[PDB]
RNA sequence: UGCCCACCCGGUCAUAGUGAGCGGGUAACACCCGGACUCGUUUCGAACCCGGAAGUUAAGCCGCUCACGUCAGAGGGGCCGUGGGAUCCGAGAGGGCCCGCAGCCUCUCUGAGCUGGGAUGG
RNA sequence: UGGGGCGGCACUCCCGCGAAAAGAUAACACGGGAGCCCAAAGGUCGGCUCAGGCGGUACAGAACGCCGCCGUAGAGCGCAAGGGCAAAAGCCGGCCUGACGUGACCCUUCCAAGUACGGGGUCACGACGCGAAAGCGGGGCCUAGCGAACGCUCGUGCCCCCACACGUGGGGGCCGGGCAUGACAGAAAAGUUACCCCGGGGAUAACAGGGUCGUCGCGGGCGAGAGCUCACAUCGACCCCGCGGUUUGCUACAUCGAUGUCGGCUCUUCCCACCCUGGAGGUGCAGCUGCCUCCAAGGGUAGGGCUGCCCGCCCGUUAAAGGGGAG
RNA sequence: AGGCAGCUCGCGGGGUAGAGUGACAGAUCGGGGGCUCCAGGCGCCUGGGGCUUCCGGUCUAACUCCGAACCCACGAGCGCCGAAGAAGGGGGGAGUGGGUCACUCGGCGUAAGGUUGGGUGGCAAAAGGGGAACAACCCAGACCUGGGUUAAGGCCCCAAAGUCCCGGCUAAGUGCCAACGAAAAGGCGUCUCCAGCCUUAGACAGCGGGAAGGUGGGCCCAGCAGCAGCCAUCCUCUAAGGAGUGCGUAACAGCUCACCCGCCGAGGCUGGAGGCCCUAAAGAUUGGUCGGGGCUCAAGCCGGGCGCCGAGACCCAGGAGGGGGUCUACUGAGAUCCUCUGGUAGGGGGGCGCUGUGAUGGGGUAGAAGGUGGGUCGUGAGAUCCACUGGACCCGUCACA
RNA sequence: AGUGCCCGCAGCCUAGUUUCUAGGCGAGGGGCAGGGUCUGUCAGGGCCUGAAGCCACUGAUGUGAGGCUAGAAACCGGGCG
RNA sequence: AGGGUGUGGCUCGAAAGAAGUGAACCCUUCCGAAGGAAAGGGGCGCAAGCCCUUAGUACGAGGAAGGGCGAUCGGGGUCACG
């Protein structure tokens, strides 16, 4: 159990029952593909367990963090105004963290507190990489410990 | 009627006498034979495999035919006793009313189609239920088998045997 | 076949109580303190008082002390997207938490 | 001193109960004395009401022991569910499996009255 | 309204079950009730505690009474059910009439999310009644026992009655009560039309597909029994498990601006659960005649009488005179 | 300036699944003990009748001493939307009251592409890919063009990619079928797995002998001389034998059964369960299959695995439009930023055409109008143009009808 | 009858503008009020009252007129067979 | 069956569209989205392949420059096959 973690949406928006549909959206998952990461806590646990069917999740690394941080683009940002900037560099940072954040003015220092939706790309090699349904528990959908670290950097 | 008519469940069961009036007699009547309290060896019991429910129609012929077997193979006071578990405290009932209505104009179809009391079974609710059972000493188990075995090729649902 | 709208209707086992309770109003302690407006109640039919019996839809919930009228209490609860006023002597009250 | 020991006023409403056995009272509590007046018995001072108060721990009360009833703890045994998901098995009935939860009965052993407010007794 | 009619009221209100531990929740689902009754079966106060069982006493008795012991409701509480109830809501006495007038708020009716009644709850003002009192009493221990407009009638203290005023009579209004509508959220209401007619309806009947298989035919399992002995040569009782969609039961998915309805005639084809013809076998097969199993659909499988048929009965031959499909 | 479609915590409600019946209400099977009455037989015994107690079992939609998962209330917390795009209040205009199916928990009814309920999902009004075609099955919500990566599925050919790998099984074309298509039984037919019993102190099987006798004891029985109807049973005995199994026989006799020996040197035997497969297993609608082709150390199945193809889902690039947050114009035109992008009943915003009226910098006409064909503009609605034909009247703009 | 309390938007003022619910003023608005009226014997209960509508064009919808279009058996009057 | 669609073949092309102030067609150089290789090397796995390297390199949808060539293209009709 690490403070650090994050969830990936595989499944489309239709067919999605109406317990559901709004958790993800709720959770601000709109649509597949797309990622951010929360403070763990029991009432995290809620939402992925009662979402477990429909996405992936689990505790994130160093490398995959970091990786997965650096594709905010011109349309992918954090909440400075809207806008979606491509953060890009600590200049997007240095002129704007001084917001809601203390203290994080660098790069590396985004290990504590928040971020927006994200748009993710397709995992590579197939999401079907070596499974074919995407149904199975314990192999597919929900938690994966840190294999979703490596799942993401296929990402 | 077809055997396969009640085999699966249709509904809850049925079982209060005072709010369901006219319950035709059941076919069994006895419910124990042999000699009861006798000293007895192989502990043999009936283990049935699926769900379902037994018509009593078939249990009391299942029930002549045991005995006869045995009565046969030593006696009926003999060092043999056989008591059948279950009751049949489930009633079936059936829409009876297209045989005489159903020829007249009178209200056929499924109009007023609640079942009728016409006969009864003894419920199964769990998987691998005692259903009859013999005891018998070390030298008869082998008369014994086929006994529960012969039984067992009247019942409707698949049956197991054990040996004790 | 259309259920009756019978004020207590299907209440077979709503109204019945657990043998170790039986009998004339025994918690006394529990009446005896008395509400102010703001506080939150919880209902609680006694099924043996026949006076100021609330009606089933509202049982087992949380309430609010609004004011007090008479012997009685006046209670307000949400129940769908609505308010309603519940006339209630304090016989069928427990507090929360 | 003290505090608990009963009592009156209680809360908890059986783990606090019931039944039996035994122990404790010169205070407290009853038993117990007697009814003219108060009141009262579709007869009675039985009971109630009043006036009392010798005796007395046998009742009750109280404590303790043992039984059963009863709450729990543990053990043994009995019995067995349900949410979440799949172009999984099975024709169906049904069942397994991964994600979350259990409880139910019945025997054995072990405990089993707590507590607020005031006038006696130590 | 599982076409319509007949059937019944599921058409007014109530209990439980249905109904799946919030609420709500269908059935021409099931088991049932009401269109009242009570001046005491009502209010209060007071007193006693039931059904039942045990022991002893004349008549005396299982059960009339009486004296003791046990009895946690197993009685009783008006009417159906459910619930509730033991110094009581039960039983017995005392006094009473609150089963109160007026004006209120609120629950159910009628979830969430509109609303007539009815029932019920909580009140204030006033006076009552009970008890010493606190207090309890606007009916029945709680959940059924009920009716809008309009018009009529009753009680109520006034109000109004005219193009001038006044007088008397006579009218009109309020506010509340009664007079009803059970098809019970309120028209005043009998049958046939096959002489029918009209606009429609596949939201829907009849023939004809589809689904299904209670029935029907067939199959298999098992085997009480009969056969001289011997269950399985042949018959197989009680039961059990399967198939076909040949009739017959339901289904209303398709067809109501038409899919023209029984039989029969002719004519074509199919299928095999084989009637015969071919092959093989068993037999309680001396041979013939038998009886039965299996394979096998290539071919054949008539002619008459009665009946419109189908079905059915029968005539005389033949190898027999198989049965079903194809709208 | 809070709001709440979710979750967590705290704090409450519950009688359903289940379970129990000595905890009520009922239902229901037996035995034991005692008491009581009757019938029979010789005070006793037997059978039956009633009562009690003890012990055991079988069920409950209208039974509940108990009782989950679970669902719900409220507070707090988390999380999300919010002054770019706003809890409440008011106002204009509607259609909608015949649903269906799939899954899942019911009821009715056996049943039903039946009906009637709870919850979810489509579809209706949802294209695109697979399932052969397809309203509903799975993937997945189509501003447009283009590029790429992927999903559900599939990968011998039709047809894009694997004649891809390991291990094992199937002989029927069983099969090559998610939504769909075979029961009980029989099979040592086959393939793997649990028990139990004998085995090198020689296992099973196999091959010859001893395989026996008083005695064929026998009872009734002509004789049953095991095996006509009931049945016992000793040593001559030992590396072996029964007073003895099935054939038998009128009765025998006899052949065998049971046991040891001689060879024999590998397992053998009996209950158990499962997978696949065979019978069970029969309909024609007219004609033969998994889609076919066709496939048998598989192009099947099972355990697994490995690698790819595959859409409009997702990423990117370019263009477009709506909505929302700066500039000019006698009233529409520009710049910039964010964002949103299926579609009936319905509502709303804006735009072209036809004919007439007023005007109108205005204009156009014997070379108009119209027709035919064809360029060019515009998403389109349409506009607009060139050659010819025609032979006398016709447009642009604004506003109006 | 038409007023009196309070919260509080935009804007304004104040100094910081630290960048500003920091505070006042606070239209509008909201909540408690109050008042007029009938009714109730008081509480109450019903209604009205915080100063803005009228007119004209176009538009939409309801209602009544044939009433989007078309569609019947019917009945009646008067004539003609 | 028909239509749109790709490749072509053959046909009409006066003006009204491009176009000699350069169409159509060839090269060469450059930039480069996401995405994304291979041979070789080494190792591992029975195998089927993967792992680091070669490398986000070659490559690439799109866009820029130069050159050489020299007049039809765009467009209409039909037909072949996908």
């Amino acid at each position: 159990m690490n403070e650090l973690i994050g969830v990936i949406r595989i499944r489309g928006w239709a067919a999605t029952p109406w317990y559901i549909q709004d958790t993800l959206s709720m959770l601000r998952l709109k649509n597949a593909f797309n990622a951010m990461i929360y403070p763990k806590d029991s009432s995290i646990q809620g939402m992925l367990n009662l979402v477990s069917s429909y996405v992936t999740w689990g505790e994130l690394n160093d490398e995959g963090l970091r990786l997965l941080v650096s594709k905010l683009e011109i349309s992918r940002g954090k909440k400075v105004n809207e806008e979606y900037v491509k953060d890009k560099l600590n200049v997007d940072f240095q002129s704007f963290v001084e917001s809601i954040k203390d203290g994080k003015l660098r790069l590396n220092k985004l290990d504590e507190i928040f971020s927006l939706p994200i748009r993710l790309h397709p995992p590579k090699g197939g999401f079907k990489g070596k499974v074919s349904r995407p149904f199975r528990a314990g192999g597919e959908f929900g938690y994966r410990g840190d294999k979703i670290n490596e799942l993401i950097r296929r990402m | 009627r077809p055997g396969r008519c009640y085999r699966k469940f249709s509904g809850p069961a049925y079982t209060r006498r005072e709010y369901i009036p006219g319950i035709p007699m059941p076919k069994i009547t006895k419910f124990v034979m042999g000699n009861v309290n006798g000293d007895y060896d192989y502990e043999l019991r009936l283990i049935t495999t699926e769900k379902g429910q037994i018509r009593h129609n078939a249990l009391e012929a299942a029930r002549v035919i045991a005995l006869k077997y045995l009565s046969k193979k030593l006696a009926s006071e003999q060092n043999f006793a056989l008591v059948v578990t279950k009751y049949p405290h489930h009633v079936i009932r059936e829409n009876k009313m297209m045989a005489f209505a159903g020829a007249d104009r009178l209200q056929d179809g499924m109009r007023l189609s609640f079942g009728k009391p016409i006969g009864t079974a003894a419920r199964l609710e769990k998987l691998g239920e005692l259903v009859m059972y013999v005891r018998v000493k070390k030298e008869h188990l082998e008369a014994a088998k086929e006994a529960l075995k012969i039984a067992s090729s009247k019942l409707p649902i698949r049956t197991k045997i054990e040996i004790s | 076949v259309a259920r009756s709208k019978g004020y207590r209707s299907k209440t077979r086992k709503l109204l019945e109580k657990k043998v170790r309770e039986k009998g004339a109003i025994p918690k006394l302690s529990l009446l005896m303190h008395d509400y102010s407006q703001g506080e939150y109640v919880v209902v609680k039919i006694n099924p043996s008082i026949h006076k100021g019996m609330p009606h089933r839809r509202y049982h087992g919930k949380v309430g609010l002390v609004v004011g007090k009228r008479g012997k009685a209490y006046e209670v307000k609860v949400n129940i769908g997207d609505k308010e309603r006023v519940l006339i209630v002597r304090p016989e069928h009250l427990i507090p929360f938490n």
